[PDB]
């Protein structure tokens, strides 16, 4: 979607958005992961 | 020219310039230092002058600009034109 | 025979028969073939000399890089013993013994080698005076030692460093009051220059630490106990402090200047060493501290560049841990980090002018040579660049 | 082995003559015949002797573990380590 000015076209873009934003959670998990994986060290830096 | 010799010769690994001895043994070039290369280049003229001995002995005709005395540490190329007696300490690297 | 008839010899143009057998010899001689991390490296600790007396300082020597400077510098044990006692160690050969020992009849804070002299080691003491040691003479007390009057140092003296060419040397100090005085290196019953460091008119400076940018002497950086580090003109219409630097909220206990040449330059960057550990990669062009590497609970004590990478540089610590931060590699953990048996206060890092290996001072006195691995110590020549981009970053 | 190493030090140029001295010079192998080998090979013994000495003369320590002389008519060759006295009879080329 661009100049598009269909309300119905800013619509599917709301739908391509949310696949967008699944992916962007799907992101938010997998680092999320990475971190409490990562985490019980300490506090100091890389730590927390 | 001398000094384009020197150069080139400061171009070989191991040597400092270019350094010649006479038939004296004193160097007409100074490159290192004195008493040690006096002592030694006067040992190399002995030892040349011998080996001329020796090579007229056999070979009448012959002349000496190579000999290629290596040791573990270094090595020296030694060579007389007539009076000249260049001697270069390069690396057996 | 004698040396004037082999220059007209040597004049003289027979020369062509020599030079063509010169060219093919060498010619023919061208072709050459042949015949066929963190480790502990090394120890140092006296008994004698090191019962306690925590290390002050330390150096190596630029003419002999294999030698080491120390000063133990406190008495409590032995009110009759020696008061300050400076060591020097050989990295050549490998011996329980300090080489040489000298001691001073005031505790010794500083030392540091001679640039002129290769055969001289210079010390700086509790008390205020700039003291000599001349390794040729067979006695071990100080052989030329400057006055107390208030011409020269009246407080604890905390930096001796003697720089400038071969031909044209300065013996620069600097006391805690702030009094910087140039003394010529073979002369020293008089002050050849003195001034006394002062901030905005009627504001004395409590200097703890300095380091010159390489090349320059004109122009320094200094640590105060104040935790305000400055930049400061040595000679010039404006001799003395010239800079404000808001720096850290604790006492500065180190600082050192960058230490690498060859690419883009970085002397305007230096890093000290504050009192709460907070070490603080920053320049002399800015005002604002580039960045405030912290962790820990204790403070750093000292800290210096390496020698040769323009990134790395060491980190004294309180526990006894020194870590090695490579800002190319990473800026939150440290690079390397290992920590000394029996966690005492580390008191001095100092890097070999090589740079390949690193020495620690230490609470009880045992200096540890400690090596570091190529991979962590030598450079690239990306290295610079990457150096750059790092520092671009923000 | 002897014939094998004689075999292959000569045919590795189509040397002229080369006989195996592991003694002292004075060495009784011949190639071409027994004089040219046997007093040359001592003259050699006698100057790779005080060759060693020049050497030495710089520090004890050095050896002379390889010597060359090429010279305009004869290129002759040897390699001491303690008792092993190459002879190489060559053309300079």
């Amino acid at each position: 979607d661009g100049l598009d000015v269909s309300k119905e076209g800013t619509e599917a873009w709301e739908a391509a958005m949310k696949r967008y934003d699944e992916r962007i959670d799907r992101v938010e998990t997998r680092i999320t992961a990475r971190l409490r994986d990562q985490l019980g060290t300490a506090k100091n830096a890389n730590e927390m | 020219e001398v000094e384009e010799t020197l150069k080139r010769l400061q171009s070989q690994k191991g040597v400092q310039g270019i350094i010649v001895v006479n038939t004296e043994g004193i160097p007409i070039k100074s490159t290192m230092d004195n008493p040690t290369t006096t002592q030694y280049a006067s040992l190399m003229h002995s030892f040349i002058l011998k080996a001329r001995s020796t090579v007229r002995d056999i070979d009448p005709q012959n002349d000496l600009t190579f000999l290629r005395i290596r040791s573990k540490k270094n090595e020296i190329m030694v060579a007389p034109d007539k009076d000249y007696f260049l001697i270069v300490i390069q690396n057996p690297t | 025979l004698t040396e004037e008839e082999k220059q007209q010899i040597l004049h003289s143009e027979e020369f062509l028969s020599f030079f063509d057998h010169s060219t093919r010899i060498v010619e023919r001689a061208l072709s050459e073939q042949i015949n066929i991390k963190l480790s502990l490296n090394r120890q140092f600790f006296d008994e004698r000399w090191s019962k306690h007396r925590v290390v002050s300082c330390l150096d190596w020597s630029s003419q002999y890089p294999e030698l080491l400077v120390a000063s133990y510098n406190n008495n409590e044990d032995a009110p009759h013993e020696p008061d300050g006692v400076a060591l020097v160690w050989n990295m050549k050969y490998k011996k329980t013994t300090p080489e040489y020992v000298f001691h001073c009849q005031s505790a010794v804070m500083s030392a540091t080698f001679a640039k002129f002299h290769p055969n001289l080691v210079v010390g700086g003491t509790y008390s205020g005076q700039i003291v000599l040691w001349d390794n040729r003479s067979n006695k071990r007390t100080p052989v030329q030692r400057t006055p107390l009057s208030a011409a020269a140092h009246t407080h604890p003296v905390y930096c001796v460093n003697v720089v400038g060419t071969q031909n044209a040397h300065n013996l620069i100090s600097i006391s805690t009051d702030g009094k910087i005085c140039s003394w010529s290196l073979d002369m020293l019953s008089h002050p050849q220059d003195s001034m006394e460091l002062v901030h905005k008119q009627s504001k004395a400076v409590a200097v703890t630490s300095m380091s010159f940018p390489v090349g320059d002497v004109n122009n320094f950086v200094v640590g105060s106990e104040e935790g305000s580090v400055y930049t400061a003109c040595r000679h010039g219409s404006k001799a003395g402090i010239s800079e404000m630097f808001e720096g850290h909220q604790g006492p500065i206990t180190g600082i050192h200047c960058h230490a690498a040449v060859g690419a883009v330059d970085f002397s305007h960057l230096f890093v000290t060493s504050s009192f709460d550990w907070t070490v603080k990669l920053w320049t002399t062009k800015n005002n604002k501290p580039l960045y405030s590497f912290e962790d820990n609970a204790d403070y750093v004590y000292d800290v210096m560049w390496s020698p040769t990478h323009p990134a790395l540089f060491a980190c004294v610590d309180g526990m006894g841990r020194l870590d090695l931060w490579n800002l190319n590699n990473d800026t939150e953990v440290p690079t390397a980090s290992i920590s000394v048996e029996g966690n005492p206060a580390l008191n001095r890092v100092r890097w070999t002018h090589s740079g390949r290996e690193i020495a620690v001072g230490d609470s009880e006195g045992q200096i540890v040579i400690y090596d570091v691995g190529e991979q962590i110590a030598v450079p690239r020549n990306d290295e610079w660049a990457r150096f750059g981009r790092t520092l671009a970053e923000i």
